[PDB]
RNA sequence: CAGAGUGUAGCUUAACACAAAGCACCCAACUUACACUUAGGAGAUUUCAACUUAACUUGACCGCUCUGACCA
């Protein structure tokens, strides 16, 4: 009851929550893991991925973009005509990363740059202009952002 | 004849028996332990005790599932306790050492369905 | 302004241009991975070919066979050749040229005269008002004798520190002594000229710093290099 | 769930440098050419 | 889709068995020091930073004012991995082309 | 009209301006575990306990058994220690734990548990099934 | 090298004894991945003595922290 000084027990979602960089931390940093090995791409992957939950730091999300394949042509000897010799497919392994610090940033490049497996590249860029934002969004989010607007 | 504690259908797990069994799996060691409605807990079998620790290979394994099963199983036909109740999540009743467990409740004589209360 | 004199250093670091050799724990690991994929993994086209070549000979048009094919690019192979891991430097020792230990990292180091006596250390240069940190550690690329390098620049704060005294000959009120920042940057491309190579720098590894480092200078070095 | 049988084979870069990679085929050499 | 690509399941012997668990038993220790030698160093590094920041801190504050400043010409980078043998000098292969499927 | 609590609430210890950077439960069993420990804690307000639990008096139980025996714990420790050593030593024994196949002797451990932990269970049985309360009061 | 402080695997005001406990932590299975879940393995009282339980009370020894000494 209100009146009872045991009043609001119940409250349970002020416990639950109802880019730009800083001036001391970034923004929203991605880092690109491509490889021509799907096996060694999504394993290094994986391992980022746990190890920076290891340090709690946010982590927005990992997908797959659609995977692009290249074929070589080689030159037959002593002629001038190209001929099929092998096809390769480049595997790009993708994790979102939110809210590093800029003490801590050297740290982690030094990671992953010095556990870098055999034949995989990584590259660390920010990928702010292009976030559209337009993500697919659940009803009780919608209801209470159209009462928000109401 | 004594009646059970009914209700809490909002809540789990229910309170409707009169003897309860509780498995208890941390990290190093599964504690297996029968209690009163109540509060009050009649017998207990745990690896950590040393009589069956010298028989056993690890504290954590279905083996020791089974360990304390057959013990829990003598420990409740030397109790008189008979009858008994089980309540589990979805995932652990789903674990291949539980259901062992259970088969060591039935070849120990211990039966895990409390009989009807009766009204009249 | 205060006794404590500031000086900024730099800490070259060569990334391994080849893998680590591996563990023979290791070696059970692709082993068996490989032997779990031949156990689960369905035949292959190369092996579908195999087998009907062989069932059509047991019975009896393909002119190349698959056993043929392994052979001439198993021919192949001792036709070409692979980089040598192990070069010319790893039999010599040569702490000064890049070819040496491939599989590790390798930190350089510079000699500097200091109270009469050669010591082993990282290059460092006095801080100046109006410039970071880190362009004094660019600064002291550039005072490096003839030298000619690109390094990547990660971060802006230290990575470590080291304070050393003066043994009571410079020690003043004005002056007690100098402080060192160190800060670590990735060595892209680039190399030292053959003017001066023995008495100018050494590259070494962090098994072997301790012998060319300070004991206590050494301690604070080995809190933020690594050995991976 | 599905997948071929990956052989042991090895690309050779521009530069020269080899690196490890599976393959369909049992080509456990390959030097990729100047384009 | 063809059945004719079903390969036929060999029996695993009960000694293979035997030490598949072996290692496995000790790809998890293996593992864990790895872990362990990764955890210290980080922490190593990490107090070292720190005291370096602090150290700085006494010595000038317009000094750590630009220390903890971002830098704006960071995380265009790139790194690719390592390869099994150091690359030839010299070495020419012969002319090709490339294609993309889509 | 409002009331200030007689105790602290159960949810003030944890900070709300970083609610978002502290770990979650993100599993049932983790919150049941906090559930069912905190549900044995003392309240200052009504509880189930309170009206349904038996009571038990303030002072303590009087004891009136023989002195407790005696036992060196580091050697008891060290023998213990040694003897799962050369019990996971042997691969035989290694071999049914993997194997699930391994048993144990009924008989023997019931007669071990009667000398170690024998007496404390039968004290606590016993005190379930009412003979403390009815005779010796 | 000296003067103070400290000691259970990472943490714990865990350890009455019946007993060195709980969590964190690592591997495999699911998953692009995380996470949940299932199945696994790794762990500690620094060492010697004190009528004796004694990680627990007292010493010595050993290992760490701080301050002085040494200092390129």
């Amino acid at each position: 009851y209100k009146t009872k000084p045991t009043h609001g027990i119940g409250k349970y979602k002020h416990l639950i929550k109802a880019n730009l960089g800083t001036d001391y931390e970034y923004g929203v940093l991605n880092i690109h893991l491509t490889a021509y090995d799907m096996t060694l791409a999504e394993s290094y992957a994986q391992y980022v991925h746990n190890l920076c939950n290891s340090l709690s730091i946010k982590v927005e999300e990992s997908y797959a973009m659609p995977t692009k394949t290249i074929e070589v042509l080689q030159l037959q000897d002593q002629g001038s005509k190209m001929l099929l010799d092998s096809v390769l497919t480049t595997h790009e392994r993708v994790v979102q990363i939110s809210g590093l610090s800029a003490t801590f940033a050297e740290i982690f490049l030094e990671i992953i740059q010095s556990s870098l497996p055999e034949g995989v590249r990584l590259s660390v860029k920010e990928h702010t202009e292009e976030d559209f934002k337009g993500r697919f969004k659940a009803r009780p989010e919608l209801e209470e952002l159209l009462a928000k607007l109401k | 004849v004594a009646r059970k504690e009914r209700g809490w259908r909002t809540v789990f797990p229910s309170r409707e028996f009169w003897h309860r069994l509780r498995v208890i799996r941390t990290q190093h060691h599964v504690e297996a332990l029968v209690e009163h409605q109540n509060g009050k807990v009649v017998v207990s079998a745990s690896t950590r005790e040393w009589a069956i620790k010298k028989h056993l290979y690890s504290t954590r394994n279905v083996v020791a599932c089974e360990s304390i099963g057959r013990v829990l199983a003598q420990r409740c036909l030397e109790a008189g306790i008979n009858f008994m109740v089980y309540q589990p999540t979805p995932w652990e009743a789903a674990s291949d050492s539980m259901k062992r467990l259970q088969s060591a409740m039935t070849e120990g004589g211990v039966v895990l369905r409390e009989p009807q209360r009766i009204y009249e | 302004g205060s006794p404590w004199r500031l000086l900024g250093a730099l800490c070259l670091q060569r990334p391994p241009v080849v893998s680590k050799p591996l563990t023979p724990l290791q070696e059970e690991m692709a082993s068996l991975l490989q032997q779990i994929e031949i156990e689960r993994s369905l035949y292959s086209d190369h092996e579908l070919r195999a087998l009907d070549e062989n069932q059509r000979l047991a019975k009896k048009q393909d002119i190349l066979l698959a056993q043929d094919l392994e052979d001439m690019w198993e021919q192949k192979f001792l036709q070409f050749k692979l980089g040598a891991r192990i070069t010319e430097a790893d039999e010599k020792n040569d702490r000064t040229s890049l070819n040496r230990k491939l599989d590790r990292n390798l930190v350089l180091l510079v000699r500097e005269k200091f109270g009469d006596q050669d010591v082993w250390i990282l290059p460092q240069a006095e801080w100046q008002p109006g410039e970071t940190l880190r362009g004094t550690a660019e600064r002291t690329l550039a005072t490096l004798s003839e030298n000619n390098m690109e390094a990547k620049f990660l971060g802006n704060a230290p990575c470590g520190h080291y304070t050393f005294k003066f043994p009571q000959a410079m020690r003043t009120e004005s002056n007690l002594g100098a402080k060192v920042f160190f800060f670590k940057a990735l060595l892209l491309t680039g190399d030292f000229s053959q003017a001066g190579n023995k008495g100018h720098h050494v590259w070494v590894t962090k098994d072997e710093l301790g012998d060319y480092l300070k004991p206590k200078y050494l301690a604070q070095v080995r809190r933020f290099v690594s050995d991976l | 769930q599905a997948y071929a049988r990956l052989y042991p084979v090895l690309l050779v870069k521009q530069d020269g440098s080899t690196i490890h990679i599976r393959y369909r085929e049992p080509r456990r050499m390959l030097a990729m050419p100047i384009d | 889709l063809d059945k004719a690509r079903e390969r036929p399941q060999v029996e695993l012997t009960f000694e293979e068995t035997e030490r598949r668990a072996l290692l496995l038993k000790k790809w998890s220790l293996y593992k864990q020091q790895e872990r362990k030698m990764e955890r210290d160093t980080i922490r190593a590094m990490l107090e070292a930073q720190q005291e370096a920041l602090e150290e700085l801190q006494l010595e000038s504050p317009k000094l750590h004012a630009e220390a903890i400043k971002r830098d704006p010409n960071l995380f265009p980078f790139e790194k690719e991995g390592p390869h099994y043998t150091p690359p030839i000098p010299n070495y020419q292969p012969p002319e090709g082309r490339y294609n993309d499927i889509t | 009209r409002r009331t200030p609590p007689l105790g602290p609430m159960p949810n003030s210890d944890i900070d709300l301006s970083n609610l978002e950077r502290l770990e979650k439960y993100r599993s049932f069993d983790r919150y049941r575990r906090r559930a069912e420990q905190e549900a044995q804690a003392p309240h200052w307000w009504r509880t189930y306990r309170e009206y349904f639990g038996e009571k038990t008096d303030p002072k303590e139980k009087i004891d009136i058994g023989l002195p407790p025996p005696k036992v060196s714990r580091t050697q008891q420790l060290l023998e213990r220690k040694q003897a799962i050593q050369e019990l996971r030593a042997n691969v035989e024994e290694e071999r049914a734990a993997r194997l699930r196949t391994a048993s144990v002797p009924l008989d023997a451990v019931r007669a071990e548990w009667e000398r170690t932990c024998g007496p404390y269970h039968k004290q606590r049985l016993a005190e379930y099934y009412g003979l403390y309360r009815d005779l010796f009061h």
